[PDB]
């Protein structure tokens, strides 16, 4: 998968 | 990197967008919410400074 | 029932707030990043879409 | 101390 997809962003 | 997507991984992205959106608005929710009682405060502040104005110009 | 805030307090509340509306700056910019890449996504599942039509109508 | 300030909303 690619690396900054609006996963990845914790919260 | 595969920029294909699965099904699964697609309806992950498009529910943690959501979950992104609501947490902003539940920060700005609770923001603008605070600034109730901030206002609360800055009131206080006025009704004191009144109040020694007042204190100040009943005692000549 | 008393809302009068000391120097320390007020400035802690005015510093607070400004955190509060960065960190929704943040989120959202993050958030806006992530679509720059969830397009990708997107536009590579075209990609391949033409590629099945091409392949198809190549063996016609 | 007032309930609700702005602080008070973590983060």
């Amino acid at each position: 998968v690619p690396p900054g997809l609006p996963s990845s962003v914790y919260a | 990197i595969d920029h294909r997507l699965t099904d699964r991984e697609w309806a992950e992205e498009w529910k943690h967008l959501d979950h992104l959106l609501n947490c902003i608005m539940d920060m700005v929710e609770k923001t603008r919410r605070s600034l109730t009682v901030l206002r609360r405060c800055q009131e206080a502040d006025r009704e004191e400074l009144n109040y020694w104005i007042r204190r100040y110009s009943d005692a000549e």
